[PDB]
């Protein structure tokens, strides 16, 4: 479990179909949201390769041992009715084991790409902002909306507005 | 000033199982165990015979439902219930192991045994049982030999049959059981009766059992039938003083095919590689709950409703 | 000042397996293969009927052993390790399918033949082998027909059972060895014997094989049995002059049941869903290590005396 | 794996025993220890959730336990036997160690998760000393302790106190 | 001025497949299947015995084939392809329930019958279909019983072996079908022929089938083979009217060992646990590709060419 | 999944062979290279853990049901044929899931060692040190590489550095 979907952010927006990971800003300019396409991507795209590996299963052709319109002897169709039956008990237990295992991954796996795109933005406000509990961050420069275009586009250079922000979160 | 960090939700989301949680919620999911299947034999892409009321066991004997299937080719053999290989009443030695080898077989062609009796023997009896044209008739491949002349000694005859071909031989014969003495008589003599069948891999010997049994199809005489592989350039001999009921043909079971027993009609524009007695299984998903007894390149049965992976992540909703 | 975070631990920690260490510390941990049971079998809320001493075999031909066991009804039947079947010298073919349908089922009524022979034939013979009140008897479910006067042609006779049930019935009949050309000839007479069997499904005829010379050497008396099911509303008959041992009841099997084969004794106090030779098997846990063999809702016998499940943290103590 | 444990925290304390994770502090009015509930239940559910799904087929008879079975069927039977063995077997063995290896990362987990709520609590007026302790740059009691434990804590109330002391 | 952290990689890694993705690539991997095999049989640590052109049948009826394998003692035992049975035309009944036998064994006795024949008798009969060290002879553990005098009437004989050991003794015997009805009066006589064996645990009766006309036709001279166990302290008895092969010994079979059917050539400097038809299997490996028909102690068949293990990490180059 | 490797440390360096994981450095007197014992070690630790399973070798002993050379009764060489198979789609099955498995862990935890080292030296280095979100750590203080050392050796001793590197993270 990594910190952050059942965790710091209190609960999801259904307000976002744009896709499954997204940022949402307050400036003077109103508010915005918009959803990153990087993060969601690498999500999608392992979960549709959990799919693939799930359909790719070539097979064995096999034949009748049961006779659907007539018996055969008891002793072989007891063996026969214990086999099959330990064969199913076996991949019974093989799936409902291969869902649960797949499931735990695939939660904590978009989970993990939700803290990624927060130590993301983290690392690249570097002094400019802090964290509050939330999954928000409190940016202590004035921001234009193209400066927040600009920290979605992973091209937010904090020197620029370093200055501005250090004295903010001072006095 | 603020910028922040989230995910998506849904209103109404879907629920799944994992490791630690029963009951956990995720957006999205998609079913890994299939449910429905096809009613049709999907045989497109297959060269098949739909059997209809002929028992695999009448093809190598030629029983009159069987007719239309004494030779052919196939890559699949469907077997149906209503399924006729006796008309005269009657049971098979191994008759499971027969049944199977047909089933696995890519066809069948037939070979004359060219067997020629004598003067003494009309090789050409007929029954009730076995009907054509609305006239008397037998099995097609067998032939009922009784004495030409009755109550005679039926003559003390050998015929031999010699595989000169390149591959195994089926060959079968039925032993005749009359209903009585009155009978056993009138076909075959007073003496004894003997049955002495000869090959490499293979000797025995059978003795008509009279005895009365309930009637079945209007008789109380059984025949019962046997058979084994003669190998190539292996001969097969037959000693008998009344009683058999010899092949005029044998047959040669074929390649390789793919026995289906099913209910299911056919349809040779639908493409599959699974079937079950229900019909087919055209799916992508790893499971079915469908049958626990499936033929061909089948996802493997287990015993759950509904089993659900997801495809999204945890829910929480607003 | 500071504020600090920690876990907690434990001094007798215990050690699991994991993906990357065999080795590995832990606080708490549960086991997972269940090593006991139970060396009594559990037949509490279980109809049940113990087969003692006797056979499975036996109920359908009547034996001694079996003369407490010939009917009944029972969702468990139990069968312990040398039960007798057989008081006279013989053999049933096909006796491992048979012993199965018995211990399928729920239970057996006996419905009578109705079989009867002429006057020239004795339908009483009894022998020293098969013992009630501790003198000569027979199978209780079958006949042993003789030549009643000694040396004379067993008359060619037929019997006819019909199936006016619903349900399929079971049928067995016995074939008689003799000893000796000597026995053979006093028995049935010198004519060659004979016997035919016939339903709609079935055929089949026997001969009696006489054996030779002293009694001591293994070709001595015997009674091979046989048995087919006779269908509803299918008849079947016996013709025959000597060497039949004839049925004068049938078997009509009951509902389906479980079956058992332990020595383990009955323990009706508790309830168990799982059994093996040593008794009853009573546990959460997913597998055990018990027996390889055994019947009803088990866990999975697995090859390990201990696979423990982590039930704690990792396990790092002070220094 | 996690930093948390057998990682960056030295090792455990024997002495906690009211939750799996929590707090020791250190202050003017001395020092205790407050284990904590909501972290230490995130982890006991988990538990019991592999253990509910672990408690949750009935089998006839193929061998005959007290008399001979025919040669060539019995061959057969022990063969399947054994190789389901085999795989019951080799199954059981990957599920408990499978399930181990989750039980102790996801414990890990949920102490790092702890620590970073505390850490985005104390948002300036602490920092990591990085062996688990946060070193808190103002003055704080026993009730600025649970404050901390009851996350109820108000940073900006001690934020200009704390940052004066991170400088100076 | 400054400090950086990374991690290694690789000119070219290896790529191997996680739960997510195909094609992942990796800085080094390793094979968890099994692909090449040894191609001789290895059988340090064991005492072996291999067969050779022998078949484990012969050994127990003694085929010349067989001589030199009629008792041992063995861990383990090897057989061959075209590995030969007989001598004389005919099969054994139920045999292959019975090389499983003779194949799970851990070694054979050899324990005299000691039957004795009356002088009517020829007990010395031969063949010259069975040329032992270049001349006209018999299946060593059986023995041709004739009519001493040609054409007269085989004497109603009596013959009982005894065990008087404490494990159960294999016997066997044949019964002989002469080739035509000529034949069978000149070694046995016009009699009808019987022959009825018993003993507490067994019972049957077998009759001679006779041939007919050439001896190139399917019904000819041939002796086929039967066989039973006798328990601890159980005598078991013959009935013959002459077409009895009967037993001059019986056999023993001692402890348990595994049975190998290769055609591999016997490496005893090599050891090993595994073994198939076209050698052995010695690794590290828990899946092998080779064949899903092994014995011994074994790597599981998979049908998988490939099965990449990554023992390394992401390999991200520049 | 964690930050680290194939995320925000751009890529590999083919150039260390020293051990898996390590430290690049620039300072006045040019550029290092060197190698973490300690995390290198936990990792190749864990690989053998693996690998130590992998050959586990308790082995039931299996007999031969199918003879190579010799016919087989018909009915049962199906049963036998057909429960064969089963057992092989099994395995086959065990088998590519435990590589598929066994390998998702493996790429993971070598993530999370890489990680671990970094929010180790991150932590170290305290105030002294920025992070600019590719992996290095800018050091707002003159370091030789006596200093460098320190950092890898882990004894780096921060207040020692504190008031020069606190007054020019401002000035
Ligand atoms: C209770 C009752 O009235 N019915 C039976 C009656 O069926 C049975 O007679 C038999 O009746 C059948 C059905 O009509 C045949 O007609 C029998 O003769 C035939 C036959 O058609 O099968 C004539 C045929 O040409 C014969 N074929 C050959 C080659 O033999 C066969 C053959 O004899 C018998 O099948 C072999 O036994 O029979 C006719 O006998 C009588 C006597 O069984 O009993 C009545 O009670
Ligand atoms: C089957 O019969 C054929 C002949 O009917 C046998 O083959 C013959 O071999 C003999 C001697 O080698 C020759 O005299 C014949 O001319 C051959 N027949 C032909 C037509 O080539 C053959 O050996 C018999 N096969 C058996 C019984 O196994
Ligand atoms: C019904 C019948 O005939 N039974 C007689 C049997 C048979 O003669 C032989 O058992 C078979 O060969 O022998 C007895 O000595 C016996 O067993 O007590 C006397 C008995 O009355
Ligand atoms: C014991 C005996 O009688 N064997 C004789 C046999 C058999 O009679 C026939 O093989 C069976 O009919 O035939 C021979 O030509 C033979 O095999 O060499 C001569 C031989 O001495
Ligand atoms: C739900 O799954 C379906 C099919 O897998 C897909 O088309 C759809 O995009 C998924 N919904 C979302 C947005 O997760
Ligand atoms: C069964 O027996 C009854 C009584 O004779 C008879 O009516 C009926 O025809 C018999 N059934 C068969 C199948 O012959
Ligand atoms: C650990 O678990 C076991 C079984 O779940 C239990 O008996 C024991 O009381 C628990 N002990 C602890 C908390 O260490
Ligand atoms: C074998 O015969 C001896 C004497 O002939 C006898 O002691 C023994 O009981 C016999 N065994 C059997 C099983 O009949």
């Amino acid at each position: 479990l990594f910190g952050a979907i059942a965790g710091f952010l209190e609960n999801g927006w259904e307000g976002m179909v744009d896709g499954w990971y997204g940022f949402r800003h307050q400036n003077a300019q109103g508010t915005g949201q918009a959803a990153d396409y990087k993060s969601t991507q690498a999500a999608i795209d392992q979960i549709t390769g959990k799919l693939n590996r799930l359909v790719e299963k070539t097979n064995t052709e096999f034949e009748s041992i049961e006779s659907e319109f007539s018996e055969i002897e008891h002793q072989i169709g007891n063996v026969i009715n214990w086999t099959k039956d330990s064969i199913t008990d076996i991949w019974t237990y093989q799936a409902e084991l291969l869902v649960a295992m797949e499931n735990q991954h695939t939660i904590d796996m978009a989970d993990s790409e939700m803290l990624n795109l927060y130590e993301r933005v983290r690392k690249q406000l570097r002094q400019n902002a802090e964290e509050d509990g939330k999954g928000c961050f409190e940016i202590y420069h004035a921001c234009d909306d193209s400066c927040m275009e600009s920290i979605r586009n992973n091209t937010y250079d904090h020197s620029q507005y370093r200055e501005e922000a250090l004295l903010n979160r001072l006095n | 000033d603020k910028i922040c960090l989230g995910h998506h939700a849904v209103a109404n989301g879907t629920i799944v199982k994992t490791l630690t949680n029963e009951q956990e919620e995720v957006t999205n999911a998609t079913e890994t165990v299939e449910s429905t299947g096809i009613n049709r034999l999907c045989m497109k892409g297959r060269k098949h015979k739909d059997l209809g009321n002929c028992h695999p066991i009448g093809m190598l004997i030629g029983t009159p439902a069987c007719d239309l299937h004494l030779t052919g080719m196939w890559d699949t053999l469907i077997e149906r219930e209503n399924a006729i290989a006796y008309c005269y009443p009657g049971a098979t030695v191994n008759v499971e192991a027969l049944r199977q080898k047909i089933m696995e077989s890519g066809g069948i062609n037939k070979i004359s045994t060219g067997f020629t009796y004598g003067s003494s023997i009309n090789s050409a009896g007929t029954t009730r049982a076995c009907m054509r044209n609305g006239g008397n008739s037998f099995y097609a491949e067998l032939k009922w030999l009784v004495s030409k002349s009755a109550g005679q000694n039926f003559p003390q005859t050998t015929n031999t049959y010699r595989n000169t071909d390149t591959a195994e031989h089926l060959i079968m014969w039925g032993i005749h059981h009359p209903s009585s003495t009155q009978e056993k008589n009138t076909l075959y003599g007073t003496q004894s009766l003997s049955i002495s069948v000869g090959s490499s891999t293979y000797r025995n010997n059978f003795v008509p059992v009279v005895g009365a049994r309930p009637q079945v199809n209007g008789l109380s005489s059984r025949i019962d039938f046997h058979w084994t592989l003669v190998q190539p350039g292996d001969n097969i001999t037959f000693s008998h003083n009344g009683g058999l009921i010899a092949p005029s043909r044998v047959s040669k079971l074929i390649g390789r095919g793919l026995g289906i027993q099913s209910d299911a009609p056919i349809d040779n524009n639908c493409e599959s590689k699974c079937f079950w007695r229900g019909g087919s299984i055209n799916t992508r998903l790893p499971f079915q709950n469908l049958s626990p007894r499936t033929v061909g390149q089948c996802p493997k049965y287990v015993n759950r409703r509904s089993l659900m992976l997801a495809t999204g992540m945890r829910n929480v909703p607003e």
